RNA sequence: UUAGGCGGCCACAGCGGUGGGGUUGCCUCCCGUACCCAUCCCGAACACGGAAGAUAAGCCCACCAGCGUUCCAGGGAGUACUGGAGUGCGCGAGCCUCUGGGAAAUCCGGUUCGCCGCCACC
RNA sequence: AGUGCAAGAGCAAAAGAUGACUUGACAGUGUUCUUCCCAACGAGGAACGCUGACGCGAAAGCGUGGUCUAGCGAACCAAUU
RNA sequence: CCUGUCAAACUCCAAACUUACAGACGCUGUUUGACGCGGGGAUUCCGGUGCGCGGGGU
């Protein structure tokens, strides 16, 4: 049972929220692997008018690319309790954000007769803040 | 759900499991549907007919039934698909059936995938489905080539129980050259 | 009325109930009707293509021939007598 | 103008501001009277006001009632007495008038009425045993200002 | 089985009416049909119960009005037991009338006129302003009532 | 159908919830990227290859009616409305009688936590 | 929500959004309905076929313009093929 | 929560009723030939009233 109940990360991504580009770069270093553009909807009065355009980047880590991206990224912040997602999910801020969840969440993601998750297999806060405390690093 | 107003979608398309715009489609030809399904450890190739009460199946063929005939490989990949359509095939093919249309159900048009894989032993059972020829992978991916090289790269058997270290895609020809067979029991 | 349009005051008839709200099953756009069968002609909101002119909803016609895909239904305005074009998602058997 | 021109429910129901405009505002000031914080259920009396034709009460004519109907109330139970009378119709058929000739006669909004089917209940008060009679004579007043003839009926009331 | 007898005029009612009245034989003011008793001749006589007088008759009066105004289907013919016999599958007036009323046979089915072409009943009726129950002579009646009729009619 | 594929009707099937279920079997989650294929960035997905592990999700099985829905009982109600007729009543707006039909809201009590088709299968 | 524009209507693994490819807004000839309920009447319109040629798709298939109902015009004369 | 009211251009509901087709009974037609088909000749295209349902207008 506590196998497929233990956590895990599905996701990290890490986000610049600019408005008009050349701060991909750092991305591309400090993650490993390839960013992407960040577009938008609804003209805005700050000079925002043009929709489709460059606003930002961001950059999607799975498995190790992520793992590793954290072992450093977590010590640079300072957790806090009203940090977190009410399905175990938090972001700090460059952003960076983590996404948690329980072993089979495939069944969601898939094509083939998905599913949504049922309330009690999602996961909570408390069980993020503990699953991520139980790996280097203070809680509060 | 919420009241009267509400509207809850067809049960087949709740369970995500039918695509009927794209069943529709299909159902116009007036051919039968060469129902083409994938499963981790399976692969099924359904013959299916329209019926008052439902769809009607004449002819199956699947992936575990292929050791009924001296299977003794895996049965989730491109030997296997292929196979099992051919075998489809020609049940079909004993059942007055002469023309279908690939349903690929909810699977993906990818290239040299085991659908089209399955399609593929279908029509060489004698069967006529539309088909792009170029879309279908090629004979040796089809034997296992691309997954006996692969055990060249060994070091670790590619298999658990052993059927074989090296693996015989020449077994494919093994089989499908017993399914040509007029005797066989179908 | 106020205007002389094909949809002029079809509110009602073209439209459906809430919970028959969008798209439409497969089985009925495909039924194959034979030549003299009565049909029942009524459309279906839900499908755009092939339905005949909304005047003749609730007509009861026999199928004489087919065109295309599409059906060739007879029946009787008033006392004119028609040959109404239209497709299965348009028809019931009747009885 | 007279009650001549809209007493009688002729027309079509008329109603749906979204189409009309320059509708009159309503004359009545107040549908809540009394002590509008206490209940129905806490008096032991009940006395509503019946419409015995069904018509139609422009509401100039509601106010009109309303108004020296329970200003009586207020008279003999004291601005702050113990009661709590209620109006539960409201205006809500739109009047017009074709004010030329016959050519284009569809009118211009003038005013409200409230359609009230004969045996309903146009009032109703609520008031304890003793101001029973102020409240029936708060009524004989009231049905003076509307177009029917009225009944004053006894919702509880066994003191008598 | 009942007897159905038009009270009132054509002009003025509706034709719809005044067809089905013609559809149960029945073309003029006084006449008479016997109609059976089904679901399809119920809508009928419902339909017209505003302009005929109807009810089952008793099987003494029934006989008392074949007698003295049932026809041949052409001919001044009196229908007598004699007649009845000597052509329907009966033996007498008592007999055919049974039968009508047992709903076996049909006037037609024996070569009767599906009319009893009455006379004014004797001593006026009660009125085709209104129907029975209001005290006038319209609509469904008494076995007794219908009786009272269509004697008063010989 | 000791867990499967394709369906028809398309909520009686929804929403929410409880309990049970899997050694070479099934479906999965699952393990993994050499290939076919793949991501405007990610083997997440899609695609391919495979079983070390699991029954916690899913799914299948049994059950719960609180919400939603289907049908039924009784009450509302033969009330509202209404096709036909009247030398019936009313100053009138309108009402009534006879005849043939006949709701809706709501309340209480049951039902409903899907039904059926073809194929494959200890 | 969006879907160019009135209103009413249709649409959610789409008829909406994004990407890419593409130009079927193609040639020609019909059936039916509408225009004109019933019931005769032109232009215009629509649905539905067939032949030829194309576009996309693995394929079924979809495209005779924009989801449906408005956006339209006889002869004579002129130009043009 | 509790409480007070509405809708020609509102609808979770919903008649009576009108209406397509078929069967049955009725009625009608096969010397009075219906149903239908073709042809000749019209008149007519100021209407009115009662009742039921209406829309406008005191
Ligand atoms: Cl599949
Ligand atoms: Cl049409
Ligand atoms: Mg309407
Ligand atoms: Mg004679
Ligand atoms: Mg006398
Ligand atoms: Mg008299
Ligand atoms: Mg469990
Ligand atoms: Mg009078
Ligand atoms: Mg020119
Ligand atoms: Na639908
Ligand atoms: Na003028
Ligand atoms: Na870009
Ligand atoms: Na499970
Ligand atoms: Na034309
Ligand atoms: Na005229
Ligand atoms: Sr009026
Ligand atoms: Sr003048
Ligand atoms: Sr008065
Ligand atoms: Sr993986
Ligand atoms: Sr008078
Ligand atoms: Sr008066
Ligand atoms: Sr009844
Ligand atoms: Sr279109
Ligand atoms: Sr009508």
């Amino acid at each position: 049972f506590h196998e497929m109940r233990e956590p895990r990360i599905e996701k990290v991504v890490v986000h610049m929220g600019i408005g008009h580009a050349n701060a991909e770069d750092i991305l591309g270093e400090i993650t490993g692997q390839m960013p992407v553009r960040t577009k938008a909807k609804r003209t805005v009065g700050e000079f925002d008018i043009r929709e489709g355009d460059p606003i930002g980047a961001k950059v999607t880590l799975r498995d190790e690319m992520a793992e590793e991206f954290l072992q450093t990224a977590l010590p640079l912040a300072e957790l806090a309790t009203s940090q977190f997602d009410d399905t175990g999910n938090f972001s700090f801020g460059l952003d960076v954000t983590v996404n948690l969840v329980r072993p089979g969440y495939r069944v969601a993601k898939r094509d083939k007769a998905s599913r949504s998750i049922p309330t009690k297999h999602r996961l909570n806060p408390a069980d993020a803040v503990a699953f991520i405390e139980s790996t280097y690093d203070v809680e509060v | 759900a919420t009241g009267p107003r509400y509207k809850v979608p067809m049960r087949r398309r709740r369970e995500a499991r039918t695509d009927y715009h794209q069943r529709l489609r299909l159902l116009k030809s007036g051919k039968p549907r060469l129902v083409a399904r994938k499963s981790n450890k399976h692969v099924r190739a359904q013959l299916v007919t329209l019926g008052p009460n439902g769809d009607d199946t004449l002819a199956s063929a699947h992936s575990s039934d292929l050791a009924e005939y001296g299977w003794e490989a895996p049965t989730g990949n491109m030997p296997s698909a292929y196979l099992t359509g051919l075998l489809a095939g020609l049940r079909a093919q004993e059942a007055g059936v002469e023309e279908a249309v690939l349903d690929i159900g909810l699977n993906s048009p990818t290239p040299g995938s085991k659908v089209f894989a399955i399609q593929e032993g279908a029509i060489d059972a004698g069967l006529d489905i539309p088909h792009n020829d170029d879309v279908l992978a090629d004979w040796q991916r089809t034997r296992g080539a691309h997954i006996a090289e692969y055990d060249e790269q060994l070091e670790e058997p590619l298999y658990s129980g052993d059927f074989d270290a090296a693996d015989l895609p020449e077994h494919f020809d093994e089989l499908r050259e017993t399914l040509l067979d007029g005797d066989i029991e179908l | 009325p106020s205007s002389n349009g094909p949809l002029e005051g079809t509110r009602g008839k073209l439209k459906n109930k809430p919970r028959d709200r969008g798209t439409s099953p497969p089985q009925r756009a495909v039924e194959e009707f034979d030549d003299g069968e009565k049909v029942h002609l009524k459309i279906d909101p839900s499908v755009p293509n092939g339905r005949f002119h909304p005047r003749f909803d609730g007509q009861t016609g026999t199928v004489e021939g087919k065109q295309g895909d599409a059906y060739k239904v007879d029946i009787v305005d008033g006392g004119k007598e028609k040959t109404i074009i239209v497709t299965a998602a348009h028809l019931r058997r009747q009885e | 103008k007279p009650a001549s021109m809209y007493r009688d429910i002729d027309k079509p129901a008329y109603t749906r501001r979204e189409y009309i405009t320059g509708i009159p505002g309503s004359k009545i000031a107040q549908h809540k009277m009394g002590r509008k914080q206490k209940d129905a259920d806490d008096y032991p009396v009940q006395i509503s006001l019946i419409v015995e034709e069904t018509v139609q009460l422009r509401h100039g004519s509601l106010e009109a009632s309303r108004l020296s109907a329970n200003r009586h109330l207020i008279k003999e139970l004291g601005e702050e007495g113990d009661y709590k009378m209620t109006l539960r119709k409201f205006p809500h058929q739109v009047l017009r008038e074709n004010k030329d000739g016959m050519r284009a006669a569809f009118g211009k909004i003038v005013g409200t009425a409230a359609r009230v089917q004969a045996g309903e209940q146009l009032f109703t008060a609520y008031c304890n045993v003793e101001d029973a009679e102020h409240v029936k004579e708060a009524f004989r007043r009231a049905y003076n200002k509307i177009t029917p003839s009225c009944r004053i009926k006894v919702e509880r009331g066994e003191e008598l | 089985m009942h007897a159905l007898v038009q009270l009132r005029g054509e002009v003025n009612m509706h034709t719809d009416i005044q067809d089905t009245l013609e559809m149960l034989n029945i073309h003029h003011v006084n006449h008479c049909t016997l109609v059976p008793e089904t679901d399809a001749y119920r809508g009928m006589v419902a339909k017209v119960n505003d302009f005929v007088a109807f009810g089952e008759p008793s099987q003494e009066t029934l006989e008392t009005v074949l007698a003295t105004r049932a026809e041949p289907l052409e001919g001044d013919a009196d229908v007598d037991d004699e007649w009845v016999a000597e052509h329907t599958d009966y033996d007498d007036i008592s007999g055919l009338a049974f039968a009508l009323l047992s709903e076996e046979t049909t006037l037609r089915e024996q070569g009767l006129s599906p009319t009893l072409r009455l006379h004014p009943p004797r001593g006026g009726h009660d009125g085709v302003k209104h129907p029975v129950k209001e005290g006038g002579q319209l609509g469904k009646h008494d076995t007794e009532g219908i009786d009272d009729l269509l004697e008063a009619m010989r």
